[PDB]
Parts: structure tokens; sequence; C-alpha cells
């Protein structure tokens, strides 16, 4: 009962705007430690 | 938000939702709004408010649970060795919800040799404040830290420290409050236990009796860092003056 | 400026307590310590005023044209 | 350029989170760091090029009553006084110029004085304020210039910052009465109570030796140093401590406040020069109501000056987008900002 | 009214209402306003 | 538990008083108001005019703390705090100066005053027992007379320090008949409040209230009304031989002494020092003196503003915490 | 005097018969927080009371006396605090009684 | 200028609290404008 | 909930067209006044 | 000067994936009834919670 009543709410409620919450999702880690340490020459 | 009339002019929120505003309170201001028509109050009340939004999207983590005074104030209310007297546990059993709701006290962890309460009860007493409360929740995680059990143990609870937690009808029974077992990190934390067993309201009741229990019992107890606590030995002096 | 009447921490009074020991400074000198001492300072926090507290008030009332 | 104190670095009363200090009532009822801030206000009086002189003659008396809530604090000379108060509409100075003067005819024998209407600056300012120094003068060119300033003694108030001079800020969380603090042997409550959490990611411990250092500079009287790669060591430091009888670290036992017993770990205290900046939350609160809009679009103006606006888009407006909100999105971009009324057609619908 | 106090000799003079003000025999340009003889009153708080 | 806490190098322990019934397996032992009378005996070092050292006996830190805290703020004091001014040409502003003269003490005592309303305004708030108000006026030349003093400026400028003392008292009435029996002063009469100049002239009247610690500063009769836990030595396993002139000068020469030639280190008093605890820092003394504090000492030291003896403030602030009981007894419930 | 304004019953916080009572007490603070705790606390029927201010702005405090199937709440606050009264009258004797002396 | 409701030709009082100044009439309280707009 | 003060509080409206239910609340907070915290600044009846 | 890049990426990321619904086929359509991906993440299910 438990696993399949968190499953069947789980599922996407639609009308909902993804590509807006995916974009700031994508858009937030601005923390970018950038470790330059060694494959050499990689970005 | 809701709002609150209070004097001192500046403004108040509280200390768990600080970190998805990433304030510092370092002259930081900070604007508000208000809604006009009646649709748009409802529109924001029930689809941005804080019980709705404990969690960011990116991953699904709880964000909104608690912050440093309260983590490291419960570490050191059930670490393992916070014996409570009556009075003081009486005390600080009161002192979180402070006139609303009743507690039943359990027995304690010691019998007839003076009675004493393990920290880790009173904070199982946090969870569960009665049996009016459906609340019964449970689980098992890890304080973010532990060495491992060295010797042939199928658990991870028989280390040199608490290490491996476990929660079974809303009572920890071995462990200590810290970061990822309470919040900002992975999705195993008490609060969002609460959450997803019985639904957003109890979730933030939960948080709301940990902060008034935390914040003032926090300033009783006492934390210092002085320059004794930052004060190198002669042994690892002379272990670096070698290495 | 001017020593406060009472010190900020805690209440004991400073009136009595600057020219009392600016008069023990220039006359019948001692270090820096015992003037406090045999002044009758106790608590350290009465103590940060008289050490503290250069005088401006002095050097606010030189500025008069002929007042 | 600062205000010294006494300071007990423990986590107190959860108003010590981030940066967030807690100040003490009857202490900073005492003068501790009692601000003066001044503004003047300059209008220089001109005579124009239609041979007129602006008059600045005041004083209505209005039946003999101590002259009324626009010209209370203005008396029977024009200018403002020196010590009387202001707040909020009374004007301090008049400035009264014509406007048949405002085009240029001849100079005439008629009237041209004829009328001196009442055009002054008032003190707009949400707490009252006084006056001490108001000098009327002369500039290059003849005329009589006027500069006047004024001053109001701000205490304190919770809001403001408050830095140490060693490089951790902070703002005031709560004000404590007077003994909810925890005091000594000797019985001194501290003034302000830092935060311990401020101390170890911030990576500093020259504070933890200035602590110290104070103490002992206020006990053996001599004022130390503490320059760069130099100045007074801790080695000696912590002999004096230990022989005048404290702790060799600058630590203390402490009573708690609440509830009178003992503490559990002990707090080290000790006076830190504590300066005050100029962040006065008088000087950085901000209000919003259906007010002045612009000219150009009819939204309201920018900063704090005019009346002032928030805006909010370009980044902030997506985030209710990322939610889903759709009425609140429409309503606080439309009704609440212009509600405009556009005619149009079917054909040729312009 | 007995008011204008001089800025460098700090005279007490009552200048007219056509004065292009002037100081007294000081040989001054500015001058600053006394202090009222109202009574101003607040608490000591 | 013997009263007694636990001092380690790091943290105490056994902080709670822990002296109830229903803490281990019976009554330890219950209120018995008998026997809290005849287990109460205190012990009276002195009592000067601005000192007092008088202990207490077999009560908790909690009521202990509500005497030193009702004692701090929540007893009446006597200061002045409307400030009225006449042409105050000084440098300093009306509100400092003001305040400096609010927040000195003034020494008068209370109980022939009574309490102020908020209500009914300026001719109907000081009704027959509200003011004592000091009238004040300065002001000075250049001295006619032949000094030097090209450095300090003491003969040159007459009143240049005006002092606590220049506030005068003005009577009327009925306030001469509290005058005649009880003059009144201020505390301390060298108490510098202003400096001045000639051509600058300070005068003033400032009235007077009765009031408590919580709204001002001004307002507390102590300044400093705390306790002390008692350290108590436990010394055991004696230092006899060369290491007691270490454990002296370790500790201060005050608590601890020695007998003669190569015995112990015995201890004087109790009354003597704080925890300075350099012992726990050396591998001598850190497992061979153990030290403490113990409880049902409460060694207190207060202090005077100058309004009245510390015996009548602490029997004050007992009648008050009574009263202030006694009017939460008498109050009917109601939902 | 009906002088009804400091003592207040929490009609939301009881129970039925009585046994538990959150006592909404104004005009007050810490100086009888744990001056009235302490008193009724060693009261042997009286098994939980503590004190908690909500908001240190407001001049309120909440303390919540549970106590087991004996008496009532309500009464053992009569009790638990006519004996702070006593605690202080025993106080004030004895100080009277040894100051007369030196 | 005396464009109003309830009463004509009355005088005008710009408002200094609440940072809202509109002009307003005088005995019954109508803004009998808009909202201020100002460059 | 954020803590509003009475400084920036009472600058900041919010409207409520009256629907027979808080007709007495709003009635408080008409006769109550704008200078106090509950109370209304500004009104606009039926008529235009 | 990494904040003050990554700001003007977030805003440059954002206008091209702005209007993205949800519609109650259980798939994702953009602004003109056109469709990219038929459920979302294969399964459909919400990645919040
Ligand atoms: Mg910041
Ligand atoms: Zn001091
Ligand atoms: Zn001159
Ligand atoms: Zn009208």
């Amino acid at each position: 009962e438990i696993a399949l009543f968190k499953y069947r709410k789980a599922r996407l409620e639609p009308g909902t705007a993804i590509g807006a919450i995916g974009a700031q999702s994508i858009g937030e880690p601005g923390t970018q430690m950038t470790l330059k340490t060694f494959s050499m020459n990689v970005t | 938000h809701y709002a609150k009339i209070r004097p001192w002019r500046t403004f108040r929120l509280n200390e768990c939702v600080c970190t998805p505003y990433n304030a510092d309170f370092d002259g930081d201001e900070m604007n508000l709004h208000v809604p006009q028509t009646e649709e748009a109050r409802a529109e924001a009340i029930n689809l941005m408010g804080v019980k709705n939004n404990l969690l960011t999207p990116k991953s699904g983590e709880p964000i909104i649970a608690a912050t440093q005074d309260f983590i490291t104030g419960s570490y050191l209310i059930s670490h393992k060795d916070s014996f409570y007297d009556r009075a003081t546990l009486t005390q600080l059993l009161s002192m979180m919800s402070d006139g609303i709701e009743h507690f039943d006290i359990p027995p304690p962890a010691i019998m007839k040799p003076y009675y004493l309460w393990t920290g880790k009860q009173v904070f199982s007493l946090l969870i569960k404040p009665n049996h009016n409360s459906p609340v019964v929740i449970n689980l098992d995680a890890k304080n973010k830290v532990f060495v491992p059990p060295k010797s042939k143990s199928l658990p991870n609870e028989m280390s040199q420290n608490d290490g491996f937690v476990i929660i079974r009808g809303s009572q920890i029974l071995s462990g200590v409050m810290d970061k990822s077992v309470l919040g900002d990190g992975k999705k195993h934390s008490v609060f969002y236990t609460i959450l997803r067993d019985y639904g957003p309201q109890e979730a933030a009741n939960a948080m709301n009796r940990m902060a008034k229990l935390c914040a003032r019992f926090l300033g009783n107890r006492g934390f210092s860092i002085g320059i004794n606590d930052v004060t190198p030995a002669d042994d690892l002096k002379q272990k670096k003056e070698e290495l | 400026m001017i020593v406060p009447v009472r010190c900020f921490s805690c209440g004991k009074v400073v009136g009595d307590k600057w020219e009392s020991y600016l008069n023990l400074l220039q006359e019948d000198e001692l270090d820096e310590g015992t003037a406090l001492s045999r002044l009758g300072l106790k608590r350290y926090c009465c103590r940060r005023m008289i050490l503290t507290h250069v005088d401006l008030i002095e050097k606010f009332l030189r500025y008069n044209p002929l007042e | 350029a600062g205000q010294n104190a006494t300071v007990a670095v423990m986590s107190y009363s959860g108003y010590d989170i981030e940066d967030a200090l807690v100040l003490n009532k009857s202490s900073i009822d005492r003068g501790f760091g009692r601000c003066e801030t001044r503004r003047k206000t300059t209008t220089v009086l001109k005579r124009y090029a239609n041979h007129t002189q602006d008059i600045i003659g005041g004083m209505r008396v209005d039946e003999n009553g101590d002259p009324i809530w626009q010209h209370q604090s203005l008396g029977p000379d024009g200018l403002g006084e020196v010590g009387m108060k202001v707040q909020s509409g009374q004007i301090y100075i008049n400035k009264s110029v014509p406007t048949n003067s405002a085009d240029a005819p001849n100079p005439n024998n008629v009237n041209v004085q004829t009328q001196y209407r009442e055009a002054p600056v008032i003190y707009r300012g949400p707490e009252p304020s006084h006056i001490d120094q108001v000098m009327m003068s002369v500039s290059d060119n003849d005329q009589a210039l006027i500069k006047v300033l004024l001053r109001q003694n701000r205490r304190p108030e919770l809001g403001d910052k408050f830095s140490s001079r060693h490089g951790q800020k902070g703002v005031c969380g709560i004000i404590v009465k007077q003994e909810d603090m925890p005091f000594n042997d000797q019985g001194i409550v501290p003034d302000i109570i830092m935060n311990p959490h401020g101390f170890p990611s911030r990576m500093t411990v020259g504070k933890m030796i200035e602590l110290i250092s104070g103490k002992a500079g206020v006990l053996n009287g001599t004022l130390e140093y503490g320059t760069c790669f130099g100045g007074s060591k801790l080695e000696d430091m912590s002999k004096i401590l230990v022989d005048q009888g404290f702790n060799y670290s600058g630590k203390d036992m402490l009573y708690s406040g609440i509830t009178g017993e003992c503490l559990q770990a002990y707090i080290f205290f000790g006076p830190i020069y504590y300066q005050k900046l100029k962040h006065m939350v008088l000087d950085k609160m901000h209000a919003r109501a259906r007010g002045p809009r612009a000219v150009l679009t009819r939204q309201p103006t920018e900063g704090r000056s005019r009346d002032g606006g928030l805006r909010l888009g370009e980044m902030e407006r997506d985030c209710v987008i990322a939610y889903g909100a759709s009425q609140l999105l429409l309503e606080r971009l439309m009704i609440s900002s212009d509600a405009f009324e556009v005619d149009v057609c079917d054909k040729c619908g312009l | 009214t007995l008011k204008y106090i001089c800025a460098e000799c700090s005279s007490k003079l009552s200048l007219s209402r056509t004065d292009a003000v002037r100081c007294k025999d000081c040989g001054h340009r500015i001058l600053l306003k006394a202090r009222t003889k109202r009574l101003v009153q607040f608490e000591a708080r | 538990m013997s009263n007694i806490v636990g001092i380690e190098y790091n943290r105490v322990t056994n902080t709670t008083s822990t002296d109830f019934p229903g803490f281990s397996k019976d009554a330890e032992n219950e209120w018995n108001v008998e026997k809290f009378k005849k287990d109460f005996e205190v012990n009276i070092s002195s009592l000067d005019a601005r000192e007092a050292n008088f202990d207490l006996i077999n009560i908790d830190t909690s009521i202990a703390n509500a005497f030193r805290r009702i004692m701090i703020s929540e007893v009446p004091s006597v200061a002045a705090e409307y400030v009225y001014f006449f042409n105050n040409t000084s440098v300093i502003q009306d509100e400092v100066l003001a305040h400096r003269i609010g927040l000195v003490p003034l020494k008068v005592d209370p109980d022939m005053l009574t309490w102020v309303d908020s209500n009914l305004p300026d001719d109907e708030k000081f009704t027959d027992e509200n003011t004592i108000v000091l009238s004040l006026n300065v002001k000075c030349t250049r001295n006619p007379d032949a000094p030097k003093g090209s450095t300090d400026p003491k003969e040159l400028y007459n009143n240049a320090h005006v002092y606590a003392r220049d506030l005068k008292f003005e009577p009327q009435g009925r306030q001469s008949t509290t005058f005649a029996d009880c003059p009144v002063v201020p505390a301390d009469p060298d108490i510098l409040l202003a400096k001045l100049r000639p051509g600058q002239e300070i005068s003033l009247k400032a009235h007077c209230i009765l009031g408590i610690g919580g709204d001002h500063a001004k307002f507390s009769p102590v300044s400093t009304a705390s306790y002390r836990l008692l350290p108590q030595i436990n010394i055991l396993q004696p230092i006899k031989g060369e290491s007691a002139r270490r454990f002296q000068k370790c500790f201060p020469p005050g608590v601890i002494g020695i007998d003669e030639g190569s015995d112990e280190a015995y201890v004087k008093d109790a009354r003597k020092d704080t925890v300075s605890r350099e012992v726990l820092r050396y591998e001598e003394f850190a497992d061979k003196v153990k030290l403490g504090r113990v409880r049902n000492h409460f060694i207190f030291n207060v202090e005077s503003a100058g309004a009245m003896t510390p015996e009548e403030i602490f029997f004050k602030s007992v009648r008050i915490l009574k009263n202030k009981a006694e009017y939460l007894k008498n109050c009917p419930i109601t939902q | 005097e009906p002088d009804r304004e400091k003592i207040k019953l929490l009609t939301q916080a009881t129970s039925e018969d009585g046994t538990s009572a959150s006592f909404q007490i104004v005009e007050e603070d810490h100086t009888l927080g744990n001056a009235l705790r302490y008193v009724i606390m060693k009261n042997p029927d009286v098994e939980f009371c503590g004190y908690s201010i909500p908001h240190p702005s407001e001049n309120l405090l909440n303390i919540r006396i549970q106590t087991y199937g004996e008496t009532t709440a309500v009464d053992a606050l009569q009790k638990g605090l006519k004996d702070l009264m006593d605690l202080c009258d025993v106080v004030e004797s004895k100080f009277t009684e040894k100051i007369k002396s030196m | 200028m005396p464009v109003c409701k309830n009463c004509h030709g009355t005088e005008f009082e710009r408002d200094l609290s609440n940072a809202n100044n509109d002009l307003v009439c005088k005995a019954c309280g109508v803004v009998s404008e808009d909202n201020p707009i100002v460059s | 909930e954020v803590a509003v003060p009475d400084r920036v509080a009472k600058v900041l409206t919010y409207p409520e067209k009256v629907t027979r239910y808080n007709r007495h609340k709003l009635q408080e907070l008409i006769v109550n006044g704008p200078n106090v915290h509950p109370g209304a600044n500004y009104l606009l009846k039926r008529n235009e | 000067v990494k904040t003050a890049e990554t700001g003007y990426m977030s805003r440059r990321l954002m206008k091209s994936l702005e209007d993205l619904s949800c519609q109650y086929d259980n798939t994702v359509r953009t602004s003109a009834n056109g469709i990219v991906q038929f459920t979302y993440g294969g399964d459909g299910l919400d990645p919040l919670e």
C-alpha cells in the first residue's frame, strides 16, 4: 500500500512548467570550484 | 510568508529558512511584497508556502531544516553523555512547545540508582509528544562520519562512536543529530521523514518545536573557543618539527 | 569627550575617577596601575575608561574665537 | 573611530546565528555607541534679473497662540531657531519667491513684489531632530547665502551594524535587559556576545589573542602592542593573567542568567574595540504606497529619495514562473502597477 | 532682537531689514544665530 | 552528591542542584517547613556604607538567582528624567548633558514618594509626591586676577569644571518638610558633568520621578548584585616535601599555607580565592590535588549607588518578592 | 476588586477533569520563574512543571503543571506558590533576627 | 483645480505622512484626482 | 511568518471588500483609526 | 568574475526554456503546441518528490 501510494503520487502532475524548473536547476550551481589539477589539459 | 507585528523596525523571518535566501546578516537588505486581490493571496499561500517548499527541485533533498546553532546544540543535547535531572528534563521538555501542548514522560533509561534520562530519549520526546499525535516513523541512517566497526559485526552501530542511527516508532535509539541526519544534505533526514510520512504541517511543527528548544537551551549550556581550545600541544610541535 | 558618570557594563560611578587620576599622575607619581589600585578600582570593566579615553573636550573647547 | 566593550564569546539565546550580535540594555543606555547624524540644507536666496528680491518673511501668528503646526519653529525672523525641535512638517527655513519674475517683463512702476507666496523646504524625516547651528552669510555675488545643519542623537537601535576591528561584521539580534547575560565572581555582565561559529570558517585566531591582550592591558595598566609580526607575545601574557589570579587562557567560569547555576563549558571574555558603521536602520528603512509615479511610464521612481520603488523582474519574475503562479504574476505586473483602458477594434483594430 | 552672534569676535549686533549683511568692528562677513530663549523639553533617555 | 561540583580542565560536572523528592526511589527529603526554619543560619562578614559581604545557606541556585535578579533591576530608585532648559549656550548639546544630569545618582531615600501614571499630562503629572527638582545655573567670565598658569587652566577661569555639587535643590511647600529631617545631596559631589568656557552659559531645571530599573539604567540602586559559588579545596594524598613551594607559588598567597619544615599544605580559609586552576596543566598536580566549587554558600558582594544601605536593599528585595508572589496568590483564575 | 489580569487558564491545552493546565501569567519574568518551578517541582504530587516565555519582547510567560491523579493542577499551583511566600518569610525573619546583632 | 464631488472650490493639502502625498480636499475627505505624477 | 514591524506595516495596506461576515471587524478597524495599528487608511464606497 | 559570468549564463539559459508546459496527455509541449518528449524522463514522474 505505502510503496504504491508513494509511486502513484510521485507521477508528475500535469500543468507544471517543467522547463522553467529545469532551467532554474541548471542555472543554480554557480560555485564552480574549477580544480585544474590532473588526463592533461582538459576543461 | 505570513505577517507578524513586532517592534524594533528591522525584519525577522526565522533562521531555519536562511539557506535558500543565502542571507548572512551583514547589513543585507531584503525586500518584501504583498498581494492585492483575494485570488493571488491564496495563489501565493497554497502554491508557494513554506510548508510546501521544503525541497529544492534540483535533486529533491530537504533544504530548510535548521542552521548552525540548532544542529550544534542538538549535538550537545543528544551526544551520548548528557544525562538530565528530572527538573532539568522537565524544564527542557516544557521549553520547546511552551504551553500549547503537553507531554507523556516515559520511563527513564536508568532505574533506581539515580534516575537519569539519556539525551537520545529527550530527542525522542521532541518527535512524538503524545499518543494523540499519529507520528510513528522509522529511519536508519549515518551521522556524516563514523569509524567502521573494526571487528566482524554486521551492523555499523558497534563502533567507537554512535555512527549508524536507527529510529523505531518515533524513537531514536542510537546516534546524534548532526548534519545529514537533521538536514542540509542527503535525502534521509528526520524532517524529510516526518514530511513524507505525515504531510507538511507536522514537518513544520517538529522544526518549530526544535527551534524554540535548542535556541533557548544552548544559551544555557555554554560553548566557547578559547586560546586553550586552539593550543597546539608539545607532542604535535615536536612531531611537526621533525616531519 | 567627557568621561561618563557610570561605566557601561557594570554600574560603578566614574565621577571623582578622572581628575583624581590626572592629579595623581602629575603629583605623587605612580606607574600606571597602582594609581587605579589606590584610587579604588577593583573590577576590570570599570578600568577600561580611565585607562582608555583620550580627552577630546579639552581640544574642542580650544575653538572659541573670543567667546 | 569607535568604542571599547567587553564581550563574551558564547552561543546565547539563539540570536547568535551568523554574525548576529546581541547587545545589553542598561549598558547601551549609558552612552554605548550613541550617534550624531548631521545633514545640512543650504537654500541660497537669490535676487532675479527682473528687479525683485525673495523676502524670507514669515511668522503668521494666528490669534496669539504660539503659532500653528506649520510655522511653529520659525520665530519672528524668518530663519529657524537654535535648539527647537522639528518632527516631519514644521518649516525650519523660509523661501518665498514671486512668479511674475519667472518671465521677463519691463521694470515698470507696476507692483512687481505684489505677492510673496510660500515655497519653503521642510524637514521630511521619520524621527524628530533639532537645530544647533543656523547661519546667514554672503557668497561671491553679494547674495544672502544661508546654511543650516540639523542633528539628531540616534540611540543605536536594533538592526544597526556593529563590527569588530579585527575582521568580523555583525548586526544585533535582540537587546537583553540587564541580568539575563552570564556574570562572573566579580559580577561583571558583558556588553555584547559574539558568535563562536564566526571564528572557524572565517578563520580568525588573532581576535582570540586580542581578548587576552585587552584583558592584560586593562589589568596591568599599560596599553599593549599587537602590530604586524611583532608586538606583545602570548607566553608572558598568560604569565601576567595567571599572576594576577585569572585563568591562563582568558577563560572564566560563569553563572547562567535564566537559571542561576553554572555553565557547563567555560566562557572567555575580554575587551574588543567595537566600531559602529554608517548603517543605521533609520537610514535604510524603505516604504511604498499608492504614491508618486513617473511622467514617462506612470510607474514609481527609483531608490528612496523621490518616493521610492522596488523593482522585480528579469530574474525575479521568472521565479514565480518556475513555481507556476499565474494570477500573482499577472496581478503584480498589471493591476498593481498600471490599469489602463486602451480602446480596440476588430476592423483595423488600432 | 538680540541675536546674530558673530564668528570672529562674537558681538551681539541686530541688523535691519536692509543691511547687505555685514558684521561689527571685527570686520567679518558671515554670522551665526544665537540660541532661542524658549524652554526645550525631553526626557533623559 | 555532597553539594559540590567537579572542576575539570575542559568542563564542569554535576551543575544541577538535584535536591528534590522523586530523584532516587524515595523522598529525598521534601519541604517540611519546620526543617527549613531549623536548617537556615546565615553568616554576615561585614557591612560598610558601600560594601556588604553577607552570605546565605541551604537554598538552591534558583531563588538565589531570583534575589540577585530583583536586586539589580526590579527594585525602585530615584533619578531625574525631565530636564527643562534655559538658553544653554554650551558646546555640549542638550540631550547628552541631560543624559549626564539624569544618570548620576541622587542621595534621597524612597517611600517619601509614590508612582506616576502615563496619563493625566503635565499640569497633573506631579501630584504632591513626584518631583525632586534640581535647579542649576552657571556661567563665567575671564577672572579678574593675576595668576600665570600658562599650561593648566585652574586659576585662569572661574568654575570651568562644573561638578555634581553645583546641582542645587529647590523645595516648595511640603517639599521643605522632607528636606528638614532629610537634607538631599547627590551621591558623590566630585562628579564631572560638563566643561565650560567664558561666553558660554548653562542653566536648566530638571524634574525627578520614581522609576524601576527596567525603564532606564539610572534606576538601578546596586552597581553589582552578584554572588559567588565558594571554592572548596578537596586536597587528598598530602604533598609534603619540596613540592609545597611550587604548590604555594602556583596558587595565590592567600587560601593555602604550610605549617613548618617538611609538612603538608593546609588551607587557610574559604572566602579568599577564585579558580585559577593552573595545577591542571602540570604532570604533578593533575591527578593529585582535586578542587571544586561547593554550593550552599553564595558569597555576596553588593554595593550601593549612594541611595540606601545594602541591608535595606536585601530586605526590600525579599519584601518585594513576597509582595509579587502575594499579588499572584490573591488573583482569581479566569479562562 | 475583580482584578483579573495576571493568571489565565488555557482552554486549548488542559484536559477534561484537570491534572494539567497551561497558566499564562502576565507582567512577570524570570524573577519568579525558576523561583516557582523549584517550589512546585519538589511537590511529590506534581511531576512536570516548567516555564518558558513565548517571545522576549512580549511580557508573557507560560507554565504547564502536570501532576498525577491525586490533586488538581489548578490547586497545585496554590500550594506551590504559598510555599515560596513561606520561604521568603523565613528568610526575612532570620535576616531580621540576625541583623539586630553586631 | 476646484474639481470635487461633495464640496466645491475648497483648499487642498498634499500629505506628509505614509509616503503617499496625494492632493486631497478638506472636511469630508476625497482625493478627487488620480495618483500624483512627478518627474 | 515574516515579522513585519508597524513602522512599515501601517504604510502597507491590503483591500478587503466587506462581505456581511467581517462587517463588525471592519467597523472596528474604521472606528479605531489609522494612527494605531489595527485600523484602516482609505475607503471606497459603492458610489463612484 | 565567476558570479558575473554565471548570472548572465543563467539569464540567457532561461528564455529558450521558459515556456514549456506539461499537458494532460502526459507529454511536454512548447509554445506553438509542439512536442519535444513524449513522456518526461521516460517514466513521467515528478523529479522533485
Ligand atoms: Mg551579505
Ligand atoms: Zn566597569
Ligand atoms: Zn566679531
Ligand atoms: Zn471635500
